[PDB]
């Protein structure tokens, strides 16, 4: 018999060496993030609306949008109050930060990502800056009970198509288990000014076969 | 203060990273299992490196930054058995607890945690890391660790930096985080620090208090540390007087070199006396002027020990008042003066001479 612990103490001493190796394994880069997986799956994922989307230049308003608005009049059947008027900017963008740019890249991509981020920022800034005008120019096509939600959806969808394009372009950058710290912080402060833009966007709302468009609504809401 | 009843602390340096595994679903008596779980953290930064999916045992998991409120402040905190709660390396006292006994997993013993149910699962890490400061550099983002994971493994010379606004507690936290991983590393990486360090030396004193707090239950580890001014200036000067083949040579070198001769000469080096002399506290202690902390020093099989002040018999108070006294016929002022005058004449010296008799202790 040997009741003293020293045996197991030596056992722990042996174990200790593994520690750093195990931790590095636990910190290595991952295969693909489920967030971008979901995004890419949902894109083209239902009833060809994603292929209906052809508007472009990411810097425009009502680009002949009345054509789709005609079918949105039918969509007005649905309870578009399920659409959030806020834009989960940071939340949706978060998966995009899982990239050590020192690897899986020439470290150049950072600049393109920052440019795209500022582009989105200015996009939403102009949208808020002219929403009322946008209200009037789309009410040209007929009032609806939820024209606010319809315009918000139009903005979101318009962006999201280009977002899809941007992802398919910068495809297969391999995600880290963790977001980039610096890029994440920049994102955070950008989202600070974004939410401040939401606040500035003081307004009042105008107030099932959803299961397809319900997917898009969830995605806009960052449901997971 | 104390930990309120039904809370326990697990300290382990390994907990510097979140030990997702260990936690288990708490339940109330009556098997009222509580899959609701909340965790409090110093920062959302912490949350960034925590995976929900680790916890399929639970269906309900949320995490927030701790905030030390006012109104609920109590020795006895609020209770809420409806959810399990954990705090991860908390800095400041907690106001609310979860189902059953709550448990906290932390690396550092705060004063708040003094009288507490505690476990440490400590193990000895041998490899002491080191500082070096020449004034190539590894630059570090001196807070986020995993930013520099593998970097710290690979390189061994790292810069340390802060923005002004940091709370002292946050500084202490991050620093403590460093040294654990460094002792896990296989080589003595060299710290470089961009700070005037004086108050940092003060928090090092605080580390001393903390580590003693550990030692109340701890490993009695051979933990390397040092005074950082009163030591270092004098050590630098001593080497300077010496030949300086390696200005970078570790102190412990000199230490053990001197150690080689102790037993053969059975006496204390002036070097080691100046150590335990010129610390603020663990010394003669200029804080209070307490050379009374003489070193009684013993070695295997000895019938006797070496004091700061000569050989002593074992386990006795440095000198018996009863003695073969330095009887004043010796060390009489008169004879002292006479001999001193002889000396002065012989030297032809005007000034700067003083004399004193020897004195003796237990042994002569």
């Amino acid at each position: 018999e040997d009741v003293d612990y020293e045996k197991e103490s030596k056992r722990r001493k042996l174990e200790d060496e593994d520690f750093l190796k195990l931790k590095a394994l636990e910190f290595s880069k991952d295969i693909v993030n489920e967030k971008l997986q979901k995004i890419i799956v949902v894109t083209d994922g239902m009833k060809r609306l994603y292929e209906y989307c052809n508007c472009k230049n990411s810097l425009e308003t009502l680009p002949s949008a009345a054509n789709y608005g005609s079918l949105l009049k039918r969509l007005n059947l649905y309870n578009l109050d399920h659409i959030e008027m806020n834009v989960n900017f940071y939340e949706l963008l978060f998966p995009l930060t899982l990239y050590n740019d020192n690897d899986n890249s020439d470290k150049t991509l950072s600049h393109q990502l920052v440019n795209y981020i500022f582009l989105a920022s200015n996009y939403f800034q102009n949208c808020a800056k002219n929403f009322n005008y946008m209200r009037e120019t789309f009410n040209v096509f007929g009032p609806f009970k939820q024209i606010d939600f319809m315009v918000m959806f139009v903005i979101k969808f318009n962006f999201l198509c280009d977002m899809r394009n941007f992802a398919k372009l910068i495809d297969e950058l391999v995600p880290n288990k963790q977001p980039n710290m610096r890029i994440h912080s920049v994102l955070v402060m950008r989202d600070k000014i974004v939410k401040l833009a939401f606040s500035n966007l003081q307004f009042q709302t105008f107030s099932r076969n959803t299961k397809h468009l319900q997917r898009l609504i969830m995605l806009m809401n960052a449901n997971y | 203060m104390e930990c309120p009843f039904q809370i326990q602390v697990c300290i382990s340096d390994r907990f510097f990273a979140f030990p997702h595994n260990l936690v288990e679903p708490q339940s109330d008596v009556g098997n009222k299992l509580i899959e609701n779980l909340i965790v409090y953290v110093p920062t959302d930064d912490d949350r960034l490196y925590i995976d929900k999916k680790q916890f399929p045992k639970f269906n309900s998991v949320l995490v927030y930054r701790h905030e030390h409120d006012v109104n609920i402040d109590s020795r006895s905190p609020k209770k809420t058995a409806s959810a399990t709660i954990v705090y991860w390396n908390p800095l400041v006292p907690i106001t609310e607890i979860g189902a059953g006994e709550t448990r906290v997993f932390s690396v550092l013993l705060t004063n708040n945690l003094f009288y507490c149910n505690t476990m440490i699962v400590h193990h000895e890490n041998p490899k002491c890391p080191i500082e070096f400061t020449y004034p190539n550099l590894r630059p570090i983002a001196c807070e986020i660790p995993l930013s520099h994971f593998k970097e710290l493994v690979e390189s061994n010379d790292f810069l340390l930096c802060f923005n002004l606004e940091t709370s002292t507690m946050v500084k202490i936290l991050s620093l403590k985080r460093i040294f654990c991983i460094f002792q896990y590393r296989k080589q003595p990486a060299r710290y470089v620090i961009n700070l005037p360090h004086e108050e940092i030396d003060n928090l090092y004193n605080k580390l001393n208090w903390e580590r003693t707090r550990r030692l109340m239950k701890g490993d009695v580890p051979s933990n390397c540390a040092t005074v950082n001014r009163s030591s270092l200036k004098y050590i630098k000067q001593a080497q300077s007087l010496l030949g300086i083949p390696d200005y970078s040579q570790t102190v412990v070198d000199f230490v053990k070199m001197f150690q080689k001769i102790i037993f053969p000469y059975q006496l204390v080096p002036n070097v080691i006396i100046k150590l335990n002399n010129f610390d603020q506290m663990v010394s003669s202690a200029p804080n209070k002027a307490e050379p009374y902390k003489k070193i009684r020093l013993f070695c295997k099989n000895d019938s006797i020990a070496i004091s700061s002040s000569g050989i002593v018999p074992i386990n006795m108070p440095d000198f018996s008042p009863p003695n073969t006294f330095d009887y004043s016929d010796y060390a009489n002022r008169t004879n002292i003066n006479f001999v001193t005058q002889r000396v002065l004449t012989d030297g032809g010296f005007s000034s700067g001479i003083t004399v004193t008799p020897v004195k003796y202790n237990y042994y002569l």
